[PDB]
């Protein structure tokens, strides 16, 4: 179908959630 | 970071699903329209778990909803909480198994499937590092048996390095609401033991005692067991998405409650339900959730534990406590209950504590037990198949789109030498 | 039709049209509370949650 | 070869006959005396016995013989917008 | 200081150039009356004392029951009265007709509002065409109208935006001749020419935009939308401007291999949008998929020769760069080996619009991919077989050879599509 | 802007033409007095083709009607519409024909012919842009025949680059209601062949069958019959009168439809006829019109196209209508029965669309197709000329008029070679 043609990875989430690596991307700011 | 992919098959599995969802978006502060509505700030930090994060700010649930017949999915659309799935997380056929393991194995559920893999494909890669998979299904019939154990077989080559549940729904002696029941469970369950890491089972036999002796109902509908059931559900995974003293995940839990691979059967639990005629007269203490939750009233299973001994139990705590009551508790029922813990192994428990109580409660404990007392469903069900068998009833409906003779014969050995290596231990 | 209605009118006095007339049941207004329609009451316990 | 009637005897083809405009636009006497005689079960169970006012409609146009857009909805009726009228508003 | 010219030839050209304009006035908040209810707007809508801004196209068809709907719609006021040209005959599926007969008597009416509209822009790029190949005004009034504006106007631009034939569907009969006996033409008076396939945007309308029943009002939307953010480097701020000659030069190697395809993702509905986030990876991987490519042409089979991207809305750089550079990991995309730099880019800040009514949803970000490659002499190759099979038993010649040309022109138009073919696959060859 | 002279001869051609305006006037609003009473703008636009402006706001049709007895045209005029009709253009003869082509080609019809020129020619230049000339006639009488035929050949040399159309009523078998209808049908053939563009075969068995199993009535009269082929002779040109999204005019059909000088037969029929019975229990959608379209049973020429191979087929649809599922229909049945269709050239359907439906109908389609078995009523008529021929009889009739013999042998001649064409590609 339509939607399963994008695939991708990674994801973005938001500043809240706590991911891998928001160390280093709360760090910047 | 750590990422749990749901996957949900049958009409029991449906329905079961649904409320399952419900009990996590309330948790999580989520409403039926997909923003967060949370007066703390805690329960953001491990969405990632279970939600998908999508634009404008809208948690979508990982979960896949896959059945034969399209009248349960409009029920689920059509509920309180449908809207947040995703419409193309929906994916079913035309035609029904109509509860028949063949149909839904080798004629018509082999070609949904090659959709099936596709759509958790696409979420299984989108993830950081997967944990495990969870799929909830019942053992009623052939539509979510007999493709819910064929998607387990189809995972298990491409993710073997892995940790799978499984909530199945037990056949039981009396709600036995099919004839062909014990041809359809012991040919899953074949199949099913050896690609699987935890297995539990979920009667509706227990739900109805629980319902109309413990909680003290008229109405025990199908929302009010489903809700039961989703609590425990919620509750083995409290760990991964709060803080807490005594983090234990799922793998933490599996390397202690299988001591071998074709020993992963356990009877769940939740200790602080009580009726409303006795709410206040109860103390909601520790002593009393340790005292409850081994009562065998409480088992989610119809079996006995005064019929067996207990290999390994494990208790999640849920809420701010002190850790050495429990601990004092857990060294005093094994001491006084020596005669029902096997003695080859000592330090049979297995503590989790976390500081969220689940809502409404003050505290909650969730019951995860392998005992020796489980072989009695498989030997009660394996007398109802031999008594089927013997007379070759039902067997047309089987041979008639690819099955041979002796592939049941397969499916009655290894259960045979399943309880055989299980009785040893009495 | 009307000298027809005359003559049910003068045999409705009789036993076997009492207790069966064609197709029905007898009147059970009898039977029944004055001033209550059958087809719209529900007769039954229901339950309560 | 075959023997014509009216229409009230239902030979042959009667039906179309009867979904023809003018057997729907002639009336329906009411019942009359010494009709307790003709009452099947079927007329006593399964039909009504309200009267029927009979009904008329207007003129339309007609594009092959068997039309008969009298007994339609008020749809379609008037000349159908472009697609650039509909569309581009 | 910038300005574009478009010319829509046919019964394809008007109507894709309805909705092609029709965006144009949402994108620049122009009202159907023709004026406002940031100097973009000049490259395409002029200025006049009283606030009224015109359009600078021509629309010409021979056929005026097309042409007329432009007059008794909601955009009458908006377009001007002499811009779009009104014939009386058309060319009925012939390009005999449309080139020598009837083609010679409008071609100087055209050519004077041309030459007029020329005039009003200081600084013109080229012209943007639209037409269709199988159709009789689309095929034999473009043909002589390319060929007198390569000598009126010397070394500008000329793009190209065809209705290309179906392989497998199609409204004609003699629409392989129509499409033969005009590729001899624009092999030589155009610059660079994209193709458009009629059921390749009935399929992606049905399994990605989830609607059951397209109509052409929907299709000229999604060409529309193509040209639109093809255009918008032009019109718009970005990160980098790319212009009409920096991807017409990064597109052909060769005089005679000017064709690419045009591909736009992604493509999906307002239920559907909200759902999964649109990451770049999200919507360049679909690009680069031959199920959402709208020429009904394998690039699995073919080879890559050059690429184009076109990046509007919340677009970073650095998410771009990891894009390319998974995508140059996969062994599915095959790339020429004389070619290891393949890719332009370009940026541009404005998200994509939408209209009442339409079928796309408000997305954030969206990319067109306008890539070359050889695949396209598979579609060659199975339109020219039949066309050799009909030519075979001389159907329809009575109706080209009566109108004025001779039959030596079948002959020489297959010899160069022959000869075109042999080019194609010597290029495709590697070392 | 295009404007459609009609020529309308014969008894025939005069019964047929007041049922033909009758449906063009209601089509485009017209009352019987003559002023426009319509609901819309769009009716007017395009009102030129067919009709003449004048004073007083009315509007007349530019035909000429052409009889060669006064009883006929005295009946027209008496009809439903007759008062709108010119009285300039009733043009009369003093001896009827009597089913003789040479009455009517060589001693009576050729001195009417020289008023009918000078009534064509004042109308024919009143005009900016003449389309061209569409005739509707019948060849088994020598009024229209004997008549009509001299009339093409008079103006195809007066208006050589336009296009010329006919809708020729050809005999038939069991309907022959004229003796000598072999020699007034091949006489006429031969002379029609080289100087007409498009020919329509329409034959009164096809019209019989069709009011008696597809439209179920009991009593089909000629006003009945007329209104049927009405249908199409207003079908044909939706697409100049009316705006749509694929336009085709009459030289835009003629173009794909003839590929050679010789093959411009064509076999009508019309898609949306349906009992009155089943009217509105049908779902009337673009699939089930190709489906009834397709049928030979809906053909309005006496021939079945099982027998021989469609070379080339045009469709002309009104309504709006989705162009995905008729490019789909289009393509499966030419996929389906492919052994119907020849090989040595592709795509022998033609689509055209108009966006006008007629009053009181939603969608509607005509067919035309030039196919290979309209060979098989020639040869059926070419049998019984042989027949008659070789017996000497009838002659006395033709060759008393100042004919010879000669143009019998060379009628035989041209039409056994057109034939002999039409078997090569079957
Ligand atoms: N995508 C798209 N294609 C169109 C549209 N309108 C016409 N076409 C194409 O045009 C082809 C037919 O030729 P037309 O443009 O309609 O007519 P024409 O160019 O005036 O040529 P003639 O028929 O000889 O007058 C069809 O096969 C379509 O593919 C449209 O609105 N959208
Ligand atoms: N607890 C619970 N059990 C359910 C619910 N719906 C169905 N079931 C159980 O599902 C069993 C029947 O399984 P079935 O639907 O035939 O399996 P399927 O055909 O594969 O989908 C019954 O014994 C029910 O107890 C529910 O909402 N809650
Ligand atoms: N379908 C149809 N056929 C007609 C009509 N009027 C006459 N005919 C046919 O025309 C034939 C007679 O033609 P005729 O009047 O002698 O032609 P004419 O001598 O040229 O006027 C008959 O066999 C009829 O079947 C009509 O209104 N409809
Ligand atoms: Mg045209």
């Amino acid at each position: 179908k339509g939607s399963l043609t994008l695939r991708s990875h990674h994801k973005k989430y938001s500043k809240p959630v706590l991911v891998y690596s928001w160390h280093r991307d709360r760090e910047a700011f | 970071m750590r990422e749990i992919v749901h996957l949900q098959a049958g009409q029991c599995g449906n329905q079961i699903g649904a409320k399952f969802w419900e009990v996590i978006s309330d948790e999580h502060g989520i409403d039926p329209t997909g923003t967060y509505h949370g007066d703390s700030d805690l329960q953001l930090e491990r969405i990632n778990v279970y939600y998908n994060e999508a634009t404008g700010g809208k948690y979508v649930p990982r979960a896949v909803l896959v059945d034969l017949e399209p009248g349960t999915m409009d029920s689920v659309r059509s509920g309180p909480f449908g809207q947040i799935f995703r419409p193309d997380n929906f994916v079913f056929g035309q035609s029904g198994a109509g509860n028949n393991w063949a149909k839904g194995h080798y004629t018509e559920g082999a070609e949904l499937v090659d959709s099936v893999l596709d759509v958790v494909r696409k979420e299984a890669e989108s993830c950081d590092c997967l944990q495990g998979f969870q799929l909830t299904h019942s053992l009623g019939g052939g539509t979510g048996s007999g493709m819910g154990t064929l998607l387990i077989s189809k995972i298990r080559e491409e993710y073997p390095d892995r940790i799978m549940n499984t909530f199945s729904v037990v056949p039981s002696p009396k709600v036995s609401d099919t004839v062909v029941e014990p041809y359809n469970a012991t040919l899953s369950v074949h199949q099913l033991v050896e690609n699987t890491d935890e297995t539990y089972c979920i009667d509706n036999e227990a739900l109805y005692d629980i319902c109309f002796r413990t909680l003290k109902l008229t109405t025990p509908t199908y929302g009010d067991l489903n809700h039961l059931v989703s609590a425990t559900m919620s509750g083995v995974t409290t760990c991964l998405r709060f803080p807490g003293q005594l983090n234990a995940d799922l793998r933490k839990l599996a390397v202690n409650m299988v001591p071998f691979p074709r020993l992963h059967f356990f009877m769940p639990g939740f200790a602080p339900l009580t009726s409303r005629g006795s709410q206040q007269y109860r103390a909601l203490t520790v002593p009393e959730l340790t005292q409850q939750m081994f009562d065998a009233k409480n088992m989610m299973a119809a079996c006995d534990p005064r019929h067996g001994r207990y290999l390994t139990v494990a208790a999640v705590f849920r809420g701010r406590m002190s850790m050495k009551e429990v601990d004092e508790q857990m060294l005093n029922v094994q001491n006084k209950n020596s005669s029902y813990f096997v003695e080859w192994i000592p330090n049979n428990v297995k503590t989790a504590v976390c500081d969220i109580p689940p809502r409404g409660l003050k505290m909650s404990a969730t019951f995860i037990g392998n005992s020796t007392a489980i072989q009695e469903l498989f030997k009660r069900i394996s007398e109802q198949f031999t008594a089927m068998f013997r007379r070759k009833a039902f067997l047309h409906w089987y041979t008639g789109e690819g099955m041979d003779e002796m592939e049941f014969t397969e499916a009655e050995s290894n259960m045979n030498d399943l309880v055989s290596e299980y009785q040893q231990y009495q | 039709t009307f000298q027809q209605k005359i003559k049910d009118k003068k045999e409705s006095i009789y036993l076997s049209n009492r207790r069966a007339p064609l197709g029905k049941s007898h009147d059970q207004a009898p039977g029944l509370p004055k001033g209550m329609d059958t087809t719209n009451t529900t007769f039954g316990t229901a339950v309560i949650k | 070869n075959e023997n014509t009637y009216s229409n009230r005897t239902l030979m042959g083809n009667w039906n179309q006959e009867r979904y023809d405009l003018r057997n729907i636009v002639q009336p329906k006497p009411l019942p009359s005396q010494f009709g307790h005689y003709f009452e099947t079960t079927y007329d006593t169970s399964y039909n009504n016995k309200m009267p029927l006012s009979t009904h008329r409609f207007k003129r339309e146009p007609h594009w092959f013989p068997g039309h008969q857009p009298e007994l339609d909805p008020p749809r379609y009726k008037c000349t159908e917008k472009s697609t650039y009228m509909n569309s581009y508003s | 200081m910038r300005e574009c010219i478009s010319i829509h030839v046919g019964q394809a050209g008007v109507q894709i150039g309805n909705a092609c304009w029709e965006l144009y006035c949402l994108e620049h908040g122009i009202q159907p009356d023709g004026q406002m209810p940031d100097d973009s707007f000049n490259t395409f809508f002029s200025e006049t004392g009283a606030g009224k801004h015109v359009p600078r196209a021509v629309f010409v068809d021979l056929e005026p029951t097309v042409i007329d709907e432009v007059r008794t719609g909601t955009y009458r006021q908006l377009f001007h009265p002499e811009q779009l040209i009104t014939g009386k005959e058309d060319a009925a599926n012939n390009y005999a007709r449309g080139h020598y007969t009837i083609g010679k008597e409008i071609i100087d009416l055209v050519l004077d509002r041309i030459r007029k509209l020329a005039d009003q822009c200081t600084g013109l790029q080229g012209f943007l065409v639209f037409h269709s190949f199988g159709g009789g005004t689309g095929s034999g009034f473009t043909s002589l109208l390319m060929e007198r504006l390569s000598v009126d106007y010397g070394k500008k631009s000329k793009l190209e935006f065809s209705i290309y034939p179906a392989p497998q569907v199609s409204t004609a009969v003699v629409e392989p001749y129509n499409s033969i006996l005009t590729t001899h033409t624009t092999l030589e008076h155009s610059d660079c020419a994209f193709m458009v396939d009629n059921e390749a945007i009935y399929d992606i309308c049905r399994r990605n935009l989830d609607i059951e029943r397209p109509t052409y009002t929907n299709l000229n939307r999604l060409i529309g939308q193509i040209v639109s953010s093809i255009t918008a480097s032009l019109r718009f701020d970005g990160a980098l401007n790319v212009d009409l000659t920096e991807f017409q030069t990064n597109l052909v190697p060769y005089p005679r291999i000017h064709f690419p395809l045009a591909t736009y993702a992604p493509v999906i509905s307002a239920e559907k949008a909200y759902h999964e986030q649109l990451s770049v990876a999200e919507i360049t991987n679909a690009c680069f998929e031959p199920a959402n490519q709208m020429v009904k042409c394998d690039p699995r089979h073919g080879k890559y020769m050059a690429c184009c991207l076109l990046y509007r809305g919340d677009v970073v750089p650095k998410d771009v760069n990891a894009a390319i550079a998974t995508i140059k990991t996969k062994r599915t995309i095959q790339f020429v080996d004389w070619c290891p730099t393949g890719f332009k880019v370009g940026i541009n800040y404005q998200p994509p619009t939408v209209v009442p009514g339409g079928d796309l949803a408000k997305v954030q970000r969206a990319v067109c991919m306008l890539s070359n490659t050889t695949a396209i002499a598979e579609a060659w190759a199975r339109l020219d077989h039949k066309f050799d099979l009909m030519y075979a038993k001389r159907a329809f010649v009575h109706w080209y050879v009566g109108e004025g040309m001779e039959e030596g022109e079948f002959s020489e138009a297959r010899e160069d599509m022959a000869a075109l073919e042999k080019d194609y696959e010597e290029v495709g060859v590697d070392s």
